């Protein structure tokens, strides 16, 4: 959300440089995060439902981390990576 | 002396941290109860054993 946050702030910045500009423009910059975040939402909603714990969460968000929206598929691939860096911290400890 | 302490010395007064950030090696930092037993807790076992 972060990113999506920055945009939120540059399309501020834009808005507060040119008076002129609609909400039509703010549809067109923001419709990329349209097409993400309704993937995540049905993703975060899901791991709610199955209650997903520990690991098996891991594998949950992989089989979902499998998606074929690109920018779902880059999205999840961070999650993934950052899921993967806590499992190898916990390897680490146990290795 | 005397001058020296409540004029120069007087004058030239210009006598105006422990990173514990995990940051840096969050991976490579011990447990708490590790970094503990490491860096205190040998040494406490040292003085103890002295």
């Amino acid at each position: 959300l972060q990113p999506y946050r920055q945009a939120l702030l540059d399309l501020e910045q834009e808005f507060l440089g040119d008076p002129h500009l609609s909400i039509s423009h703010v549809n067109y910059f923001l419709d990329q995060f349209q097409l993400l975040f309704p993937s995540v939402m049905v993703v975060v909603e899901q791991i709610k439902s199955q209650k997903i714990h520990g690991c098996q969460i891991l594998e949950t968000v992989y089989k979902h981390s499998c998606g074929g929206l690109p920018p779902v598929r880059s999205a999840l691939e961070k999650i993934l990576a950052v899921c993967h860096g806590v499992m190898y911290k916990q390897l680490s400890a146990w290795m | 002396i005397n001058f020296a302490r409540m004029y120069l010395e007087q004058s030239d007064f210009h006598e105006k941290d422990v990173c514990v950030d995990r940051s840096s090696e969050s991976v490579t930092c011990q447990t708490f109860e590790l970094t503990l037993r490491s860096c205190l807790y040998p040494h406490i076992d040292k003085q103890y054993l002295d």
